[PDB]
């Protein structure tokens, strides 16, 4: 088994579980991102104001959607947070 | 990277 | 934990499996990066088998020029692989 290759597959597939509901099927609007965060990353979570400042931050090109690249930048940052704890 | 830069930008915001 | 949380945890653990082997226990030197790619990412290492090609990959990952790949640089690497594979999902 290659756990890191399995990890990579989950990183890709999880995005597409949510981005397809509304609008561009390859981007997360704020509603799709809230679903993804609530259901898939519950340990990292909250009010609607909290979901909004998080949305703003993830949407680094200001188009009101989170695209795949922005989502990977986010997941890198969350892994980095866990890593900083791991390192001590 | 543009990606490395973007990671640094976001990490300083979260 | 949920699948994506476990994926994040595997990203972190797999890095330390290799980074802690030699020298700076928190960065990957050339031998550590090579062993991580070969064992942990065999589907994705192809062209990089060639030594000069692997050193080129390494010099592209090492964006702050300190001779090693730190955890941020490694995440950027993994994100590039994910973005590669995502091209194929989207079609
Ligand atoms: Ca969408
Ligand atoms: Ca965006
Ligand atoms: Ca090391
Ligand atoms: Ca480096």
């Amino acid at each position: 088994a290659c756990p890191l290759e399995k990890a990579l597959d989950v990183m890709v597939s999880t995005f597409h579980k949510y981005s397809g509901k509304e609008g561009d099927k390859f981007k997360l609007n704020k509603s799709e991102l809230k679903e993804l965060l609530t259901r898939e990353l519950p340990s990292f979570l909250t009010d609607e104001a909290a979901f909004q400042k998080l949305m703003s931050n993830l949407d680094s090109n200001r188009d009101n959607e989170v695209d795949f690249q922005e989502y990977c930048v986010f997941l890198s940052c969350i892994a980095m947070m866990c890593n900083e704890f791991f390192e001590g | 990277d543009a990606m490395n830069r973007e990671v640094s930008s976001l990490k300083n915001k979260l």
